[PDB]
């Protein structure tokens, strides 16, 4: 997963 | 946001853009909700870094005088009490703002509205992101906020194998995964609004996307579910  | 378009500038008053000062200017770095005039809530990712914030309200381009814009100092910083950065994935991606002055309500500053406490929505609900993230996967930050319709998708269809398995939880909210549309970096924090019962309601926060990129079939943007959250804030803005 990658917080955007 | 990929895929979006242009939103109308009063479309969504109580989004937000959270900047952090660099050097002598000030850089957009993520999006929040207006939800008092002295509160904003954002993701607690966007403000785990030791860096000085500011809050933009009524802002339409982010590069260029609009007429309306506000800003205002960040005085305290809380975030979920939970919230651990090596760890996105176990949620509590959630943190509220409180600003150093109240801000003025107008047509374009307004609060958004929070959904009650538990509310699920059904599968496909119509919803809406904002933001200035980029408009494609290593991309650019976009001048003006941009909309993109990205109904939901169920935590049963979501925590399935083909979509994101166990890395979502019943505390988010997945909307999009249709390879074209969705969030990027630069919109977490923002609003998800989506639409029951004739009025737009504030249902997620922007937390994540996939390693993929922005725009994955079958990875829809993950947004923290406001609702799962409800007693927690009423619980920090009465105490601060
Ligand atoms: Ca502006």
């Amino acid at each position: 997963v990658e917080p955007i | 946001v990929v895929g979006g378009t242009e939103a109308q500038r009063n479309s969504w008053p109580s989004q937000i853009s959270l900047q952090y000062r660099s050097g002598s200017s000030w850089a957009h770095t993520c999006g929040g909700t207006l939800i008092r005039q002295n509160w904003v809530m954002t993701a607690a990712h966007c403000v785990d870094r030791e860096l000085t914030f500011r809050v933009v309200v009524g802002e339409h381009n982010l590069n260029q005088n609009n007429g309306t814009e506000q800003y205002v100092g960040v005085q305290k910083i809380v975030v979920h009490p939970y919230w651990n950065t090596d760890d996105v994935a176990a949620g509590y991606d959630i943190a509220l703002l409180r600003l150093a002055q109240s801000v003025t309500l107008n047509s374009y500053v307004q609060l958004g509205v929070l959904p009650r406490a538990g509310t699920i929505l059904a599968n496909n609900s119509p919803c809406y992101i904002t933001g200035w993230g980029l408009t494609r996967t290593n991309g650019q930050l976009a001048q003006t906020l941009q909309q993109a319709y990205l109904p939901t998708v169920d935590y049963a269809i979501c925590s399935s194998s083909s979509y994101w398995g166990s890395t979502v939880k019943n505390s988010m909210v997945c909307a999009g995964g249709d390879g074209v549309r969705s969030g990027c970096q630069g919109d977490s924090g923002g609003p998800l609004h989506c639409l029951v019962n004739g009025q737009y309601a504030v249902h997620g926060v922007t937390s994540f996307v996939s390693r993929l990129g922005c725009n994955v079939t079958r990875k829809p943007t993950v947004f923290t579910r406001v609702s799962a959250y409800i007693s927690w804030i009423n619980n920090v803005i009465a105490s601060n």
